[PDB]
């Protein structure tokens, strides 16, 4: 994956260039952001369990999906819709104390469109339940931090659609 | 189903069906009959099982029915007797099935998570399906009622 | 762990699909909240 | 493309071969299997548009895929879509009076797997809507006829998967 | 794998019905059937090897394939095409008690077309080969088991061709 | 043969069969059993057909089987009776699928180049041809013999 | 959007921006703050456009909602409703990116072909956008009117 | 049916069957077998031809199925589906028979005052017998189609 | 029977189960009827062995022959003491209700034997087919399919 | 293995054809395999409380739970619970077979071995199975008792 840093260091690298002040202040503006960060990321792995389940009650449950022949029904089913549901959140909060939305693509979205039309999972259905989680995270973390975490989610999102 | 799993032991040791996997074949056979009447008498007592099972749970747990509690409100509550009615459901296609598989794969497996989540105490389920069971006891004749058993327990097992 | 002998873990899926595709998909891939007329028509000589 | 009665002759070609009387028979069931077929494609091609019709509405319709984020979502995803119904419908057609497989492999099944994936396209819902046609098709023709169609229907359908 | 009493329940819990009636009459043909199945299944293991090698007879040896720069030309290559016919008569074993066709296309039937093409192997023959199978299996087993056994033989011709 | 004529163009027009080609498919697989005869007719009078074609061809070309010729010799006179053969099976082949064109892809489409490279004379094959379809004509009853003629036809017009 | 087909106009040109090209961006960046306000207005009036909208339809037609009609039942009346919610939201996307590319990419093109499968009528259709138009009309002032007409009557006009 | 007919007519004369009696019920026992398929073809389509009379039907009279109308609501339309389906199964009964006595018992005395006090209108229900008429001449082959339409015929002419 | 459903118990690592147990069950039942099949067999033994033998040597002229490997008294003599050994096995088999005692005394290392003898495989199996129509004769119908049933199993090893 | 393979067994090595004698060893054992049948049912039903019962006796309340015993630390625990649990499980088997060659083949070989390299002691084990048995015997009652006792004391004789 790359980070924030580790993206300015690269850039310099390919160049050969030794780091200057103007790269010095880009990765000053990412130090300023981090504590911001690192509070939101807290706020998340705390209430993870709590997103999941306010989500997927917004969106998930109470459906069609959760009724016989829906993608939801059966127990083995719901379990998984949940650990996938986990997958996303657990991501996007690594994206976001990162600062960088790379890593979900080279995790998270590389051939997951695949994988769910195989699967037969619904896509559309999955990104409501991201939009979802978000909503929630929003509130816990902040509207400062909702702004950052926003970014990421939303990429997950177009990603998947 | 017992014929199912027959035919993967023999596909894994990539051989014919041995003598002895042909024979429990046969025996399940002969047993389904009696397995398909013992199944279509739980179905036809599908909703007085459910209902005696439910007043019985919700004596042992007043808890659960309580304002506190998961089950309690009507949606609530209708939503605590769904789950028991779907697992009487699999009950029934296990007996048919002759093995546990049909259940284990719709009920057994990320219960406990599905649960978790949504917070329902899991010791209460188990206690609802035991109540289910003695009612399916009752109205099943003994020899029926210990092979109806055998499932009901397995689910009791499966859930704590 | 010495005693196993390997097996199948997990598989692509590409893979997935030349075992099940055959036939395609069974449902109609439901959707949380969607208006269907899906299952009325039976329903109403059910009734009749 | 190739049909039954030229894939007997080039049977015998690559053998060099005189034609036989075994060929003969070969030759012959299908002459009687002919006249059926005619009749069976032109109902097909009388009730095409109801035929799609009625697929869509069991499978695609009323789904996910229609709905925002789906892949069917939009006037243009939503013709797309039809119009490949079409396609699959027609060459099911031309191969059943051919009484031969290859045209479907020839035009219809080569590259399209790739070109779905790509695309991101579900294959599992396109089988579906495939196979959804089949039935139609299979109520139209009638039972000697629906047979006959039954078999390009599923060449397309494992093709496709 | 799934087998028609699986079969049966699989399709009830998509829909969530509680088993009826006509689900059980389904269920006790099956049952019916089920003693004649084992017989024919012990008749086609312990003639196994001589129903190849009579199938082999009838279409495969004394020709061109055999001959050098034919397909069957050498120990090799004959070993190999003896194998896959022993394949395609365990499988269709398989099936013939399983009472479903499913276990066909879950290992035999997936990828064997592509997998022919590439090895250069001729689809026809095979099936020619699975077809005299049926036809040496079908006197063995006796009549009431031969349909039984016929279907499946044809599910795998078909799927080759 | 016709219906893959017929299915080749609805599918270049992007349309499914008009009626008029559906007819003409309903009229060939009529045609179809009575054509079988023709071709098995042929093919049983195949050996001989191509025997005294031959002979005919040399006494109208003295030529061909001379030294100079390209036909003179045994081996070379079996190479042209061989021809002879191929030309024929075509068009058995031909009368069965109700149209030429499998004639056309396995013996017409670059003949005269083969023949100019083998040096063979591309008049004495067509001779050949006509020579084996007036045998082919005495054996075959009148209608039987008029389908055969316009394969026959046609393969003397390619070459 | 405006922006996007400037550019376009220039790359096909292979040029620099003209200053007249330049100068309508400009003039659209300025626009956008009223087309904002406007686009707002419609999507808070949004849940009320539709209803009036709806009633007027079916007013004007009752044979839409008639045992024979597509949009019979509470089922396809909702269907009937929510495509007047869609072609509303994409008339408000239409009005901040000032041209009707937006609308017509995810509305206008293959309409006719997925309405035909459905067997919905278009002049029908039209006639809900129609009324749509009136009611929006009302709530906007109007030369915030004559903006939102505009987008309104391309819809009309597209199907 | 046909022999009842004969029967009761010999017991009014105190006689034995008359040979020209004889002849009728003859007749009736050879035409019998295609009346048979001709009724089993009925049963089978029969939830077709129901459910498409009855939107046939409720397209020449959307009043009936309107708030004022008698059919409106999901219970009330329901009923007059039923009340189609028992036309139909008189209709089948009576191609069997080969006489109209059987559907005229059941359906048709009576029927006038029974809708009247029900409030029914006996025109629209005439409209549903006729749209099921079409249906079924549809699905049965032409002269099957004219056996099936003099009993389908009657019962238009009994119900105005 | 009774160790293949322990066996499988134990893999499962589970008591077993009560439809296992109900098997077990029948098979003790049955098995006095199985030993009167297995007494019958073996009071025609010595007939049976001869008769197929017999059989065997028409159907294969070759293997009683100066070339053949049954040629020569000595040799036949062996040839049907392997005969009558594999009719022993099948009467241990049908007792016991499973082929495992079959399987281990005959079956197992069976081609590897025969190829250093080079007796023809193919011989062994007919002459056991041939002992399976002798036996079935004798048997009474139901009795026939049982002891079927093991020389089947036989002749599919072989 | 087992009583009617023993016989079997018995025989092959002698070479001999089942005789009446051996059959009349079966029909002992056939007699036998219905008491049999009922004790395991009982035993396997009463599994859980016949463990917790002889651990009381034995095992609970004692240095061994005690910080510093062999059974201290919930994980100990449990393993030699699950040792007891083996025990009964094979005792049952080796009832339902009638011969004590399975306990030999599976539980007895190597265990003492285990045991001196984990510090498990083995006397103690010894007094657990002793005191499972007691209460086994309880409950399958006086005839199955006689049977079921015959493993146990094998069981314990081997550690
Ligand atoms: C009743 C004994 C207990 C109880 C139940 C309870 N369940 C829910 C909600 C759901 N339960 C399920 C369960 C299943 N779905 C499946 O696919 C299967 C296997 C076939 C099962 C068993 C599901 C999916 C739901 C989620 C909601 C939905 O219907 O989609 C609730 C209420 C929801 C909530 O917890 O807020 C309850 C109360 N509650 C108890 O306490 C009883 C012990
Ligand atoms: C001769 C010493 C022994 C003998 C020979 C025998 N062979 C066949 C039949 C076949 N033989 C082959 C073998 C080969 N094919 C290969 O590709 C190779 C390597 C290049 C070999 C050696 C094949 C393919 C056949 C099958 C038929 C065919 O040729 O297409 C037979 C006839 C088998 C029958 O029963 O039909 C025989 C008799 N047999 C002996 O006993 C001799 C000791
Ligand atoms: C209402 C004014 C008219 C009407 C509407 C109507 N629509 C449907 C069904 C669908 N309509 C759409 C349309 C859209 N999907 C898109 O992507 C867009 C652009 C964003 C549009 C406008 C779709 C996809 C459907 C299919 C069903 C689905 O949602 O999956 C119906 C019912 C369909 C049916 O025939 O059963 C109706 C009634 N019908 C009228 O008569 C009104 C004039
Ligand atoms: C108290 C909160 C609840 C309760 C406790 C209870 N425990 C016992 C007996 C034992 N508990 C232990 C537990 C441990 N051993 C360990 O090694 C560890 C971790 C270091 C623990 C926690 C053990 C071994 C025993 C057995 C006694 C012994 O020391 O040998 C009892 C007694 C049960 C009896 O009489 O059989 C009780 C009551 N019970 C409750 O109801 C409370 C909720």
């Amino acid at each position: 994956m790359q980070d924030a840093i580790t993206a300015v260091i690269n850039n310099y690298d390919v160049q050969g260039k030794y780091l200057d002040g103007a790269a010095l202040d880009k990765l000053k503006a990412y130090f300023t952001t981090g504590a911001v960060r690192v509070r939101a990321a807290a706020v998340i792995s705390s209430n993870a369990t709590t997103i999941i389940k306010e989500a997927a009650a917004k969106a998930l449950i109470y459906s069609d999906l959760t009724r016989p022949g829906g993608n939801m029904y059966t127990t083995r089913r719901y379990a998984a819709c949940i650990r996938d549901m986990d997958y996303f959140l657990r991501y996007a909060t690594y994206a976001m104390l990162a600062g960088d939305p790379s890593i979900l693509d080279e995790r998270v979205l590389n051939g997951l469109k695949e994988t769910y039309n195989s699967l037969g999972v619904p896509i559309a259905a999955t990104v409501g339940g991201i939009q979802a989680m978000k909503e929630v995270v929003g509130g816990l973390v902040g509207p400062d931090a909702a702004k950052e975490a926003s970014i990421y989610f939303d990429y997950l999102s177009s990603g998947l659609s | 189903s017992v014929l199912t799993k027959a035919i993967v032991n023999a596909d894994a040791e990539a051989r014919y069906l041995s003598p002895g996997e042909l024979d429990r074949i046969k025996s399940f056979v002969a047993s389904g009959e009696r397995r398909l009447r013992i199944a279509q008498t739980l179905t036809e007592a599908r909703e007085r099982i459910v209902k005696q099972a439910g007043d019985q749970l919700f004596q042992k747990r007043p808890d659960v029915v309580s304002p506190g509690g998961n089950a309690y409100g009507e949606k609530m509550t209708a939503l605590c007797l769904r789950d028991l009615d779907y697992y009487l459901r699999l009950v029934t296609y296990g007996i048919v099935a002759g093995d546990v598989t049909p259940i284990e794969e719709i009920g057994i497996i990320g219960v406990k998570e599905m649960y978790n989540s949504l917070q329902t105490p899991i010791p209460a389920v188990a206690e609802g399906v035991r109540a289910m069971k003695n009612v399916a006891t009752s109205l099943l004749s003994g020899d029926d009622a210990a092979e109806a058993g055998f499932y009901f327990d397995y689910l009791v097992g499966a859930m704590q | 762990g010495e005693d196993v002998l390997p097996y199948e873990r997990y598989l692509t899926p590409a893979g997935l699909s030349l075992r099940k595709g055959r036939f395609g998909s069974s449902d109609v891939l439901t959707t949380p909240g969607g208006i269907t007329p899906r299952g009325d028509a039976a329903r109403m000589m059910d009734k009749i």
